[PDB]
RNA sequence: CUUAAAGAGUCAACCCUUUGCUUAUCUUCCCUAUUUAAAUGUUAGCAGCCGCAUAGGCUG
């Protein structure tokens, strides 16, 4: 068990991103495979991912692989780059976004305040000087990946 | 008015008919007081297994075997292919043929594993209310004993004619006392299941089978011969993965067709294309 | 040196060689040789030995004496001439006993009673104590091991088939 | 002679399943040659053809309407926006596990083909799809006709893909011939002029529009002539083939 | 050099009452299942001793 809102100090946590750091500040890959075991009860509900259909059989589809609950890989994805605690008025992480958009919600905490994504490449790219967190954030956008689309 | 193939179900009965083996129990001095040799179960995780008594030291093995004529006669074959095979036989050394399977009736190679480490073989053949006895003669080669050549003369005038002929044969070997005796081995489907070892009421016996590929061994005409082995139309001896007769035009097949299609066969193709058809099966399709 | 001679097993594809093999081995055991001056060796050995058997020695083995005790067998048999050479890859026999029979010790010596002690040991098995190079052959005690050979250097001290230790 | 080197149960998830504006599902043999030709290009092993065989496949949604991937905000200018749910072009994504078989020249031992292979995919996407787990890939070799088909039935169990041909059209043969169409290549409907925004500053750019052929699906084992079913680059800037249209 | 490159479907829920499936019924005629056969995998393993024992070694 352990604290999700808080990126608490573990060896191991550590031991692993040791070499998660080495293959994304160089090249390569490295591949963890990963097991979950939740003590729910038995006969608990649990949460697939739902399903975004214009189907008019079903009020709600879960997602299935051959008839078994599964879960979208891009919402593992959106959970796992959940770690920008660096917006202004900053609470909980929140997901890499350019915008950091949080549309669930209706409010985008980097949108119109010079913190955005774009604004902070140009910053970097033009000479200007960049904290270590939004040397983070813009690298952690790099990472996420992106078709960032305007300009010339 | 020229070609001439064979029909689509020639078959031959076989002509060299032996029984199933029984496995018994005597003493080497003491050949009255017969003892059935019965099959071992016992468990492990469950397997088969057959050794003589504590209190007797020779295995006796009994059985029989009927040598049937008209050996040209087809099964189901025609007419034209058959016969004229027949007749590009007809000039066959059928003694020699007859010696051998004789010869190993009586060398005991119908015995297998049995013979293996044994003081002293003796095999006693009842025929025409003539007993004959033979005692540890050699198996690897056709070696000469007036008394094979004499019962062979009888077996090789069924062969190249009519009628039937039953040697009744028994086999005493000095094993010692509570000694491994090797029956036929049946079906196993994995290695670690049951495995089972072929009875008749419960008594240790071989497949009539087995020592008819015993009898039937006699080719030596293949190429680069060596050993004596089974009468196959192929030569085949699957325990060595090869077939000493494949795609060599030594085969039965082409050796029949050419019989049949004006080609000569030599004294040793005759004789083996002959003990094809004393061995059955189907040559068709 | 040494001196050896060696018995190949030849025509008993009937039989198969393996089988002949082991009943040579045995028969040489039970009776007669093999009075901890005699071991055994197969130049030909790569899986289950091989058609080779080969006895050495440095006290000169008896051809004649061998040629009466291998007479059971002789017709599957080919008995070399005495050659010499300064060299024998000697072999040892490996043991691997089954759990049930550690846990009879376990319970009778190595302090121990009841099923709940059997589980104490009985946690994990052998799991695969697999093995290579077998002979066969049934001991005097009533059951049917598989003899697995393993080559040894030369310790010069042989009781029946195999090395030991001083 | 000719050497093989398959690769089965390619678990894949996330598969941009849209071939074409009027195909949704099964990736064409346009984007399995393309994985050949990226294979080949980033590993230097020559790349003959390619077969490709599904073991399991799912388009997300339901039997009728395919799933919607929801869009994220990505282009400047939209910060004053990105308090909403971003506007959303149709994307179906889909779920599959495949075999793929590689026709290569190799002279070498296997051993190495088989590492380049391993190390080469470990770095791949199969149409846009996250490549999940795969098989160790083994390589088999073809004298004559008999040991092909051995190469062939080593991929079993997979549907592979037949071409068989266009008769009247595309639409009128779905309905008439019960097969199902297949993006085959592409016709070049103009020539782009600057490559300002292009993957290349050289290579030469073209509007293009898919052309199609009829396909069928079969087991790798009841598929007589394995060449039939072994695609590749070619004419016309289609691909095709080795062994023509399929009618054994 | 993959219609390349990119993406969270999410909250919530009482399906409820009632019920006669009824009548009748000829499945009939004919039949060659045949030849032939090595279960191999030598089986492949384990029973006792010394032992602080899942260290190693030894008994026919």
């Amino acid at each position: 068990d352990l604290l999700v809102n808080e990126f608490d100090e573990d060896v191991d946590v550590a031991e692993i991103a040791d070499m998660v750091a080495g293959v994304l500040s160089g090249e390569g890959f490295v591949t963890l495979k990963v097991e979950h075991y939740m003590l729910l009860g038995e006969g608990s509900e649990v949460f697939p991912s739902q399903e975004f259909v214009e189907n008019s059989k079903l009020s709600k589809q879960l997602f299935d692989l051959n008839g078994q609950a599964a879960m979208h890989d891009q919402k593992i994805g959106n959970a796992i780059r959940t770690i920008d605690t660096w917006y202004e008025d900053a609470t909980t992480p929140i997901a890499v976004e350019p915008y950091g958009s949080v549309v669930r919600n209706g409010v985008a905490y980097r949108a119109g305040n010079k913190t955005d994504l774009f604004t902070l490449m140009d910053g970097a790219v033009n000479g200007k000087s960049l904290t270590e967190e939004d040397q983070m954030f813009v690298t952690a956008n790099l990472i996420r990946g992106g078709v960032f689309g305007g300009g010339k | 008015m020229t070609k001439l193939k064979a029909p689509a179900v020639l078959a031959y009965s076989r002509k060299i008919n032996p029984t199933n083996a029984l496995m018994f129990a005597v003493n080497w001095s003491d050949r009255d007081n017969t003892t059935a040799v019965m099959v071992g179960t016992k468990t492990v995780a469950t397997v088969n297994f057959a050794n003589l008594p504590h209190n007797k030291n020779t295995l006796l093995v009994k059985y029989n075997v009927k040598f049937v004529g008209d050996v040209f006669k087809a099964e189901l074959g025609g007419g034209e292919y058959s016969n004229t095979l027949q007749t590009a036989l007809e000039n066959t050394d059928f003694g020699t043929l007859a010696y051998r399977y004789v010869y190993n009736i009586a060398a005991g190679r119908t015995l297998w594993r049995n013979r293996v480490g044994a003081e002293s073989i003796e095999t006693v053949i009842t025929v025409n209310d003539q007993t004959f006895t033979f005692s540890d003669l050699l198996v690897n080669e056709f070696d000469e004993d007036v008394d094979v050549a004499e019962i062979a003369d009888m077996v090789a005038g069924v062969l190249s004619g009519e009628g039937f002929v039953t040697l009744k044969v028994e086999h005493y070997m000095l094993l010692g006392e509570g000694s491994e005796v090797f029956p036929s081995q049946e079906f196993v489907e994995n290695s670690k299941l049951s495995k089972q070892l072929f009875d008749l009421n419960g008594q240790a016996a071989m497949h009539d089978q087995k020592i008819g590929n015993a009898i039937r061994t006699i080719d030596t005409w293949y190429e680069d011969a060596t050993t004596p082995i089974a009468v196959e139309p192929y030569g085949s001896v699957v325990r060595n993965g090869v077939a000493y007769r494949a795609g060599n035009k030594t085969d039965l097949f082409t050796l029949m067709d050419g019989a049949v299609n004006g080609k000569s066969l030599t004294e040793e193709d005759q004789m083996f294309v002959t003990a094809n058809l004393i061995r059955g099966g189907v040559f068709g399709g | 040196m040494y001196n050896t001679i060696s018995i190949t097993v030849v025509d008993a594809d009937d039989v198969g060689v393996n089988f002949v093999v082991s009943k040579v081995l045995s028969t040489l055991h039970n009776k007669g040789i093999f009075n901890g001056e005699v071991g055994v060796t197969f130049p030909r050995m790569d899986k289950n030995v091989g058609d080779i058997i080969t006895l050495f020695s440095k006290t000169g083995v008896d051809r004649k004496v061998l040629t009466s005790t291998l007479n059971t067998l002789t017709d599957f048999i080919h008995i070399g001439k005495p050659k010499e050479a300064d060299k024998v890859k000697t072999y040892r026999k490996v043991d691997t006993k089954s759990k049930g029979k550690l846990i009879r010790r376990c319970i009778k010596r190595k302090g121990v009673s009841a099923e709940t002690a059997e589980s104490l040991y009985g946690n994990y098995k052998g799991e695969k104590c697999k093995l290579p190079y077998i002979v066969v052959n049934s001991k005097s005690t009533g059951q049917r091991f598989s003899m697995f050979l393993e080559e040894c250097e030369n310790s010069e001290k042989f009781n029946s088939y195999g090395l030991c230790i001083v | 002679m000719r050497k093989f080197i398959i690769v089965k149960n390619v678990k894949v998830d996330g598969i941009n399943a849209k071939s074409s504006d009027i195909t949704v599902g099964m990736p064409p043999a346009t984007t399995f040659c393309g994985l050949g030709e990226t294979m080949s290009i980033k590993t230097g092993i020559v790349v003959k053809a390619v077969s490709y065989g599904s073991v399991k496949f799912e388009v997300r949604g339901s039997r009728f309407n395919t799933s919607v991937t929801k869009f994220a905000w990505q282009d400047r200018g939209n910060g004053g926006k990105a308090n909403n749910n971003s506007p959303i072009q149709p994307k179906p994504l889909a779920d599959g596990v495949f075999t793929l078989c590689f026709e290569v020249e190799w002279e070498d031992c296997a051993e190495v083909l088989v590492d380049k292979v391993t190390n080469f995919i470990n770095t791949a996407r199969i149409a846009g799809g996250t490549i999940a787990s795969f098989n160790k890939p083994f390589v088999k070799v073809a004298k004559d006709a008999e040991e092909l088909a051995s190469v062939k039935n080593a991929m079993m169990p997979c549907y592979v893909v037949v071409d068989c041909g266009v008769e009247v059209n595309i639409f009128e043969d779905a309905v008439n011939r019960k097969l199902q169409p297949m993006v085959n290549g592409y016709k070049k409907l103009e020539k782009i002029v600057d490559n300002k925004h292009m993957r290349d500053k050289f290579t030469p750019a073209y509007l293009a529009t898919p052309t199609y052929t009829m396909i069928g699906y079969k087991m790798v084992s009841n598929v007589d002539n394995f060449d039939q079913a072994l695609w590749q680059y070619g004419e016309n800037t289609k691909v095709k083939t080795i062994g023509g249209i399929y009618n054994d």
